[PDB]
RNA sequence: UCGGAGUACAAAAAACCCUCCGAGUGAUUUUAAUCUAGACAAACCAGUCAAAAUAAUCACUUAUUGAUCCAAAAUUUUGAUCAACGGAACAAGUUACCCUAGGGAUAACAGCGCAAUCCUGUUCUAGAGUUCCUAUCGACAAUAGGGUUUACGACCUCGAUGUUGGAUCAGGACACCCAAAUGGUGCAGCCGCUAUUAAAGGUUCGUUUGUUCAACGAUUAAAGUCCUACGUGAUCUGAGUUCAGACCGGAGCAAUCCAGGUCGGUUUCUAUCUAUUAUAAAUUUCUCCCAGUACGAAAGGACAAGAGAAAUGGGACCAACCU
RNA sequence: CUGACCGUGCAAAGGUAGCAUAAUCACUUGUUCUCCAAAUAAGGACUUGUAUGAAUGGCCACACGAGGGUUUUACUGUCUCUUACUUCCAAUCAGUGAAAUUAACCUUCCCGUGAAGAGGCGGGAAUAAAAAAAUAAGACGAGAAGACCCUAUGGAGCUUUAAUUA
RNA sequence: GCCUAACGAGCCUGGUGAUAGCUGGUUGUCCGAGAAAGAAUUUUAGUUCAACCUUAAAAAUACCCCAAAAACCCUAAAUUCCAAUGUAUUUUUAAGAGAUAGUCUAAAAAGGUACAGCUUUUUAGAAACGGAUACAACCUUGACUAGAGAGUAAAUCUUAAUACUACCAUAGUAGGCCUAAAAGCAGCCAUCAAUUGAGAAAGCGUUAAAGCUCAACAAAUUCACCAACAUAAUCCCAAAAACUAAUA
């Protein structure tokens, strides 16, 4: 008997989308944080935005989480017009992660007494 | 006049779910306009075949000055396959030879609203009902309260100590080892496809 | 899937006549368990073994005293269906020194501290 | 080989000859640079982001891709349906003339599992039955069973469980084909048609086919349906399938081949062990009667009782006959 | 009803003379007559065989086949349906004296079970001990590391447009 | 075909201990610790990497883990991640192999016949000398050596199913309408009104009538109603059992 079944190719390794770092996660600069492939978490204040759409750690520090409020580049249309046709009392959230600074920026020391 | 294969025929066959005749019904749990129905006590699949049956059945045996009635069922949405026979095992699924409708237990097929008395449907509706794939009862809504009445009355009778909810939600002898997840929901009165009314 | 599981908190909310059926007081609870083994590992998820293993109860039916605070509480809730427990008793007060060697545990739950003088 | 969904519901991962859609590149302009922290991912190989320091976009966008070696090139780099896509620098058919090593890790036979198909019941009355559901049947449907069919699984056997039909000898089931008691009838009687109870005994001889099946001749009280390794080959037979030779269609350039026909073709065992090696106490016809009476308008036409004859199957026996 | 004719297409030509259900894919136990009480056999016809067919020969015919098939006569133990008697074996006595085979066996039957068919397991039954003679149901009996099937980056023979080529 | 009792290619001696990812074998005792299949592959009867693991070493935290936290329409069991806390484990470094041909049980799903002692993944369990008679996977238990001691664990197999009864029946009027007839009772309309009480009728019945019963009083007594389902092939398959007290 014809055993053709027609499909093909549905064959594909994972991508190990998802959170690599977990919320209050040491971090030290260029970590990357979470590896998606649609925006589900944005880069929020010291995460960097890889064009692939990785997140990343600016500085050395701990790893948070937050829910804030969207307000779309007026660059990029489609966002605009999203934000456009909202019923007027209606905001848009998202979640963001950040990194919070543990070091101290720097030291004065002193060199030397003439 | 139900329709043997759907105006819009699906293309792509589907996995069969055994979860949908599965435990208890949400959807039409609850009368409307009728005074009687036919109430289903398990789950099953209905076919085009019964339609007919109830359908043709249930029409010559109405006055149909005093009475009418209703279908609380859609008309069969759900393909299953075959494959012919002699036929060795893989190479692909099969093709599409029947259309149906799950059914669960707890869902009311078909509703009788009407000026007769609950005696004359349930001298003709039990036909029908004792026709069906599954079990099923000839009901008013009278019957159907006093049931589910008695049915809560028995669950604040018991007198043995040990019901089974007790015991899948305290996972007392690690009993949650033999049971499934969907046994906590079921409080296991439902079995698989069948279902126990005495059951607590 | 075989999971976890859970327990939900109305399990753990005592009735009123629990104090009375198991002899529990009311006001104060009981500063210490005795934890006895009183079932297998063996035919039990891993998870299990593993607090088994953490809590002592190496080899069934010997006693154990663990504390009352909520952290063994979690995992002896766990595995509270192989095991027994039961409050200890201290008729005669917290052994001493003196005490140590004369100390007994009887099938009560209850110590005692000086035992089988001369 | 490569990517999107589902399967895989909320960190990752995750199979099938699973269910569905895609890619082996286009379209531009703005020519999208060096060098180095830290990382994801990962068997390896390949893949990915990227701060500081110097001075590409759209097409679901994710996939648009090939390692060494060896070749050509210039100043530096380009080379694959290597698509069997981790890639052999370059190789196809046949074998029933076959050979070795293995496998019950895997087919054909048989057993087992399951019961789609097949097979016996019941439950429901629309309908047929002129009227009348259920004398005889019965659509659409419900629920139990049986385990012989064709399949499906690959669980025992490949240091062999020898496989179709006959012969002989049969053991068993009962879902009775006869004989025996009976219910119902759209049963007057004669035939009948259905249903219940009953397994001690029976269940023919021929023409054609290797044939079970089937047709056909002639009969019988009937010439049951099955199971037993499709009973039975250390009892028998091989006509058939099933090796070597050979034709005839056909298919191949050929060799060879087609669950297509045809002619021909080795059937081995001295029995170690278990098993086993004669008690009896009938069955069936067909006649003769009854009585051409009971029964029906007549035409056709009974059982029961009682006398006879046979036949078969058990057990024997030679006066005659026949060897 | 068929098609001598008609149109158009493609070919290097378009299968003719014969013969024909055949030692000729299938349908298929083709149709019908003769043959027998009855014939899927045999012979004769019809016959698109859509896969006959003329030196890979086509068609008739003597004469010949230990070739295949069919009928008749006659003959008989092939058979209805077996029987008698002799001889070799045979069994008892006396000599001489092998073979495959064999884990150990103190070696029953039933129904369950079980790697799915039990003398060994489970539940029951039955049961002094040994010879000699028989019969073949079992011991998945004995013989040959299955000639079938599949799998080895195992072989070989044969053939060509396989790839390399003296 | 035949070429010296095996010819698809003789026999012999060399090459030759040919080569076998394939069978088959591999020899004293006693102790420690102990493994189940992620990748590629002329690969799926094999190898080589990872993961687990064994033998040494160096160290520091390892499992468990409460808030807090991880997505956009709907979306269960649950994961991931972490202090406290209960414990002693885990990571690295140096050496090594085998293994990579699994079974069933529970759960979530696919495929098939919502069939397999079926196949394909994911999460758990198991492989008793004790129970389920017998028994690989289910259940109780984990382990040594002696005792003519003790306490217990899982477990021995029970559960059922019935009846229907009085007495009686006139009225317009065979209401209209149809229809061969149509008289409650072929279908449409009406549902009226005598009697104390009787439907412009629920059954059968008739060509239509005719005729049988049901509903209505009158007489009484009342107790119920939700009924059930044939069989296989050697020969049934412990024997038996209502009872001296059991949280045995
Ligand atoms: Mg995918
Ligand atoms: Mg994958
Ligand atoms: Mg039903
Ligand atoms: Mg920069
Ligand atoms: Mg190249
Ligand atoms: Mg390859
Ligand atoms: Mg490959
Ligand atoms: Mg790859
Ligand atoms: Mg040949
Ligand atoms: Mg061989
Ligand atoms: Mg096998
Ligand atoms: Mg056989
Ligand atoms: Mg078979
Ligand atoms: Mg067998
Ligand atoms: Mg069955
Ligand atoms: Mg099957
Ligand atoms: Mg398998
Ligand atoms: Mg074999
Ligand atoms: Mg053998
Ligand atoms: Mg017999
Ligand atoms: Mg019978
Ligand atoms: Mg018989
Ligand atoms: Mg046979
Ligand atoms: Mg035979
Ligand atoms: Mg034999
Ligand atoms: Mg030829
Ligand atoms: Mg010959
Ligand atoms: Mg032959
Ligand atoms: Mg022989
Ligand atoms: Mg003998
Ligand atoms: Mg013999
Ligand atoms: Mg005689
Ligand atoms: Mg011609
Ligand atoms: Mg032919
Ligand atoms: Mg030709
Ligand atoms: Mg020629
Ligand atoms: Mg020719
Ligand atoms: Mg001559
Ligand atoms: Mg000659
Ligand atoms: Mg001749
Ligand atoms: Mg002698
Ligand atoms: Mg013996
Ligand atoms: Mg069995
Ligand atoms: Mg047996
Ligand atoms: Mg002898
Ligand atoms: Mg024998
Ligand atoms: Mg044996
Ligand atoms: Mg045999
Ligand atoms: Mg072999
Ligand atoms: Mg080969
Ligand atoms: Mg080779
Ligand atoms: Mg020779
Ligand atoms: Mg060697
Ligand atoms: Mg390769
Ligand atoms: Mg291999
Ligand atoms: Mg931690
Ligand atoms: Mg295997
Ligand atoms: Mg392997
Ligand atoms: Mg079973
Ligand atoms: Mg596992
Ligand atoms: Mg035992
Ligand atoms: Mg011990
Ligand atoms: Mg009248
Ligand atoms: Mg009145």
């Amino acid at each position: 008997t014809g055993g053709s079944s027609k499909n093909l190719g549905g064959k594909s390794p994972g991508k190990r989308f998802g959170i690599k770092k977990m919320e209050g996660h040491y971090v030290h600069a260029g970590n990357i944080l979470a590896t998606q492939r649609h925006f589900r978490w944005h880069p929020g204040a010291h995460v960097g935005l890889g064009k692939n759409k990785c997140l990343y750690a600016l500085e050395e520090g701990v790893v948070r989480y937050t829910k804030e409020v969207y307000v779309p580049n007026p660059s990029n249309s489609e966002a605009v017009d999203l934000v456009t046709r909202l019923p007027q009392g209606a905001v848009l959230y998202k979640t963001f992660v950040h990194v919070v600074p543990a070091k101290p920026e720097g030291t004065f020391k002193l060199v030397a007494m003439l | 006049f139900v329709e043997r294969v759907p105006l819009v025929p699906k293309v792509r066959r589907e996995r069969k779910n055994l979860s949908d005749i599965r435990g208890p019904s949400t959807e039409a749990t609850e009368f409307t306009e009728g005074r009687f129905a036919i109430l289903a006590l398990g789950g099953g699949y209905l076919h085009w075949g019964h339609f007919e049956m109830m359908r043709l059945t249930i029409n010559r045996s109405m006055d149909p000055k005093n009475m009418f009635a209703l279908w609380r069922v859609p008309a069969p949405f759900k393909p299953i396959t075959r494959k012919g026979m002699g036929q060795r095992m893989g190479g692909g699924k099969g093709a599409i030879d029947h259309y149906v409708t799950p059914v669960k237990a707890g869902r009311l097929i078909v509703e009788m609203g009407g000026r007769c008395e609950f005696k004359e449907v349930q001298g003709f509706l039990d036909l029908v009902a004792h026709k069906l794939p599954f079990p099923a009862k000839a009901v008013s809504r009278e019957t159907l309260e006093k049931m589910r009445k008695d049915q809560e009355e028995r669950e604040r009778n018991n007198q043995n100590p040990w019901t089974f909810e007790r015991i899948a939600t305290a996972n007392m002898l690690g009993i949650r080892k033999v049971l499934s997840p969907y046994d906590l929901t079921h409080k296991g009165r439902y079995w698989g496809k069948f279902y126990t009314p005495e059951r607590v | 899937k075989f999971t976890r599981s859970r327990i939900p908190d109305k399990v753990f909310q005592p009735s009123p006549e629990d104090h009375e059926k198991y002899g529990g007081d009311p006001q104060y609870p009981h500063k210490l368990h005795i934890v006895t083994r009183i079932k297998s590992t063996k035919r039990r998820p891993y998870w299990e073994k593993d607090i088994i293993k953490m809590l002592g109860l190496e080899k069934a039916h010997t006693p154990q005293v663990h504390k009352n605070i909520p952290s063994v509480n979690a995992k002896l809730k766990v595995v509270k269906h192989l095991i027994r427990i039961k409050p200890l008793k201290l008729p005669q007060g917290l052994p001493t020194e003196e005490d140590m060697a004369n100390t007994c545990l009887k099938s009560n739950g209850e110590l005692v501290v000086r035992w089988l003088l001369n």
